RNA sequence: AAAAAAAAAAA
RNA sequence: AUCCGUAACUUCGGGAUAAGGAUUGGCUCUAAGGGUCGGGUACGAUCAACUUAGAACUGGUACGGACAAGGGGAAUCUGACU
RNA sequence: GAAUUUGGACAAACUUGGUCAUUUAGAGGAACUAAAAGUCGUAACAAGGUUUCCGUAGGUGAACCUGCGGAAGGAUCAUU
RNA sequence: CCGGUUGGCCGGUCGGAUUUCCAACGGGGCCUUUCCUUCUGGCUAACCUUGAGCUUGGCGAACCAGGACUUUUACUUUGAAAAAAUUAGAGUGUUCAAAGCAGGCGUAUUGCUCGAAUAUAUUAGCAUGGAAUAAUAGAAUAGGACGUUUGGUUCUAUUUU
RNA sequence: UAUCUGGUUGAUCCUGCCAGUAGUCAUAUGCUUGUCUCAAAGAUUAAGCCAUGCAUGUCUAAGUAUAAGCAAUUUAUACAGUGAAACUGCGAAUGGCUCAUUAAAUCAGUUAUCGUUUAUUUGAUAGUUCCUUUACUACAUGGUAUAACUGUGGUAAUUCUAGAGCUAAUACAUGCUUAAAAUCUCGACCCUUUGGAAGAGAUGUAUUUAUUAGAUAAAAAAUCAAUGUCUUCGGACUCUUUGAUGAUUCAUAAUAACUUUUCGAAUCGCAUGGCCUUGUGCUGGCGAUGGUUCAUUCAAAUUUCUGCCCUAUCAACUUUCGAUGGUAGGAUAGUGGCCUACCAUGGUUUCAACGGGUAACGGGGAAUAAGGGUUCGAUUCCGGAGAGGGAGCCUGAGAAACG
């Protein structure tokens, strides 16, 4: 987050096929395209107002959430538009008739819509392969 | 591998064909068509193992080559055409008309019918869409594409069809208290007059149904199939009428009528 | 309250 | 000279430029690395240097082009070393 | 429109070294086990004839000796 | 209060079943200070709705639609799903049995007909009821909850003019 | 079918092990062997080598037939029966065999493609293509090869072949023929102000880019910039059209152009019939084949979540030259560090990473069991991988193909 001087890179980052005619003068200083990914998830005013682009965002980016809806807590947010979360769980070993703790560290893509910290509980929704490891995207946060 | 497969072994097909584990290692792989492979009667089996009108696929080839048989009013001179649910067969010789449906055991039954019943059939819509040039069309479970329907028709409805043309004569919508038939699962073969469904936005709309004897169960909208309203169906049913008796009362009935 | 070592194995 | 790779042993400091290999010209380009000034109580203008990395093109596979500039390794006797 | 051709990516295979892993010889050395009516003694089991044992250090042909500290599995459950 | 399963005379049928019954057994609802999420709609539902003993007119879920919202799990019940073959297992003549999924019944002259079940199939994942057990969160430098109210700020906007 | 026994001792009670016992679709072997049924079988060591011979070829009424082949039609003088060879189209990527590799890889169950390709099927589905498109044209329909075969030869030999002479197509290869209307553009000219015009061209589908619609919980008023529907020009105003998904830049449609320009039937059999202004006039059936797009089916590729044996005498691994991520682009059928350029410094790990080993393909399942469990599973089914080891590639829908 932190609004990051949006046009920092070399390419011009914009929403594709969103053409704001300069000939017409209006309010709505720029056209911003967004959506609602269903499942009761609230696309925030921060997304609909902000200037960030994020091709990979589910709200303003040309992707689509489908499949699994998981939950975790954040343990590493050192990357750009990406984080890692720890999905703890138990696992039954029948011989002893009891369990053992386990985990998975899962990398997930985050949008600039959300500001997040380590320890923040979140939920995530599966997307298509974003990268070599990221098959998910952030959809809601549940702490401060 | 390296492409499709075109064989099929015994012990690999469905159990509902009732092919013996003996009699060679193989079984007939259905060719392509409207109906999925895991639910398809095809003709060789329908004739040889159910009806006993033939002993060998050679005899069956002779039959289809002399063009006795048709399906949906079409000859279909292929040994392994996929014959699926609701599927009407007509043998001009013997003036016989069957309609592929299931029994309580999930098995394709031998449901002899009349010609007026052969002259139509039902189709569960699998989608509606806009073809090229603003044309609306639909697609059923039996692969049929159909144009310019009633806009009131939406998904998961059933459509009564002319069977000479591929035109729609009528349709039934999806609502509580509608007569159903099952296509797939542990509860296959039953009929139970829907009580209510549940949405589960994100996948697998479910539905609760209760048979005439108040025996309730739950199934998936992929498996369900609507045929009419409370009481009246739009078609002829076989014996049993989708009740799913228990084995105890079943053997009791056998002992009564032995 | 000097000294006083060893005895094939088997049962 | 740049890059890579570096054994035994060891007083853990070294051995070690270990060993052992690749590259190196010219020309045309690119990139990065700086100073001084300007702002009610994010920048812009100007100035000037040598260093490093990279890409094309080229040549009778040549390029630390002359000069200059270590041969190395395994072991022993011996004296610890300068 | 064939032969042929420039450059590029894929890159088999070979040459040389580098490393890892598995077996394999090796003068000689130092252990272990077994057999043996061998030699030297008799360290241990009784207060085993210096009570045994532990750790440690040194020594000696060999068991083993001795010094310091400890233990009792001691030969003392004990001196109002 | 309601109604289900066992019972129990009765056997009012000829060793099968009823209904009014003493009891137990499990379920649902109501009140006891007990919201046990509601906003907009319609069936208005069961309706003060009463027309003379079956009629003209109560409260939205019991029927859906969409909405604001909506503490998290674990566990457990049920359900689906867990390919067949195999496994246990029902029926059935392989002459028994292993086997197999066939077979049986007639006036056998024309034909009739039962079938080929069922159960388990870890764990993970899906849906559902429960809500004990074990954890988790909440309102304490109250930036806290309700809210008929009272200004206001911002946002969006159909119907019409 | 929840069972124990012998052995340390002079004898005793314990620990504890050795041996014994039972079974094994677990193998080998010795001895023996008369019957019925069913039936595994070069996996273990050498995924080591292989003689020979077989294992994928294929036609109908319905692609091409002067066989200088067979027959006789006798309905036939173009053919018209059968029919080798050869062209063409399909298939040969299925199946079958083995388990060498492979330890989050395979695989199982479970998701997804709003992230993609798909022969064949099945059902639907092109009136728009004459290009100065008023002689430019065959549209009762356009052209060229070339096999097979004739004959000449080469070779020691191969499923080797050349030159020379013909000939066909659903082979190659161009190319026409059908509405009408409506909307746009330009636009002659009449000219007006209210301003209107004749005429020309364009308008299928496919590919590419760009742009637009693809929606909406509720009710009324104030005027205007211009009058818009028609007027009793006061202003009556309605009519207005919008599907799906949980959700899209979805589907679909529309404008502007683009394309070396796709597709839109020069095909075949049987029946041969109706109308007449009786011409080889105009119409006309049942099929096979072929084709764009969509859907379906057969699938395929990637993919979510959870789970795998032994080892710490492997504790730190990855990142030079791709490791984790971001942006853009190339490539892909398509997502994506899959690859490239630039940038940031991240990613995994005592919940055992990384590494090593396996006498390890994984499962479904097998043996043995009171229960719990242990051991096994190359092997009759599913999924993978491989064709002596590696890499590469044409063909095709489909192969990194191995008959």
């Amino acid at each position: 987050s932190t609004e990051l001087t949006v046009q920092s890179e070399r390419a011009f980052q914009k929403q594709p096929h969103i053409f704001n005619n300069p000939k017409v003068k209006t309010s709505k200083r720029t056209k911003r395209w967004y959506k609602n990914a269903g499942l009761g998830f609230k696309t925030p005013k921060t997304a609909i107002e902000g200037s960030y682009i994020d091709k990979k965002c589910p709200f303003t980016g040309l992707v689509s959430i489908r499949g699994k809806i998981l939950t975790g807590t954040v343990v590493s947010t050192k990357m750009h538009r990406t984080i890692v979360i720890r999905r703890a769980y138990l696992h039954y070993i029948p011989k002893y008739n009891r369990y053992e703790k386990r985990h998975k560290n899962v990398p997930v893509h985050v949008s600039p819509a959300f500001r997040v910290q380590v320890g923040d509980i979140v939920t995530v929704g599966q997307c298509r392969p974003i990268s070599k490891t990221v098959r998910f995207n952030v959809v809601k946060v549940s702490a401060a | 591998a390296r492409g499709p497969k075109k064989h099929l072994k015994r012990l690999a097909a469905p159990h509902h064909w009732l092919l013996d584990k003996l009699s060679g290692c193989y079984a007939p792989r259905p060719s392509a068509g409207p109906h999925k492979l895991r639910e398809s009667l095809p003709l060789i089996v329908f004739l040889r193992n159910r009806l006993k009108y033939a002993l060998n696929g050679r005899e069956v080839k002779a039959i289809l080559m002399q063009r006795h048989v048709k399906v949906d009013g079409k000859v279909r001179t292929d040994t392994t055409y996929p014959a699926g649910f609701m599927d009407v067969i007509t043998l001009d010789a013997t003036n016989e008309n069957f309609r592929l449906v299931y029994d309580v055991k999930g098995r394709f039954a031998v449901h002899r019918i009349t010609d007026e019943e052969a002259s139509y059939k039902l189709g569960k819509v699998k989608k509606v869409q806009l073809g090229k040039k603003g044309v609306p069309y639909v697609v059923t479970h039996d692969g049929r594409t159909i144009r310019y329907p009633d806009p009131n028709i939406k998904v998961n409805d059933t459509v009564k069809i002319d069977l000479a043309s591929g035109k729609i004569t009528d349709f039934i919508k999806f609502d509580a208290g509608k007569l159903v038939y099952v296509t797939g699962g542990r509860n296959l073969g039953r009929i139970g007059t829907i009580v209510h469904k549940e949405r589960h936005d994100g996948g697998f709309d479910l539905v609760h149904i209760k048979d005439s004897l108040d025996n309730t169960f739950v199934t998936r909208l992929n498996n369900v199939f609507v045929i009419g309203e409370q009481g009246k169906p739009y078609i002829s049913l076989p014996k049993g009428k989708g009740i799913k008796l228990s084995i105890a009362e079943e053997r009791d009935r056998r002992r009564a009528q032995q």
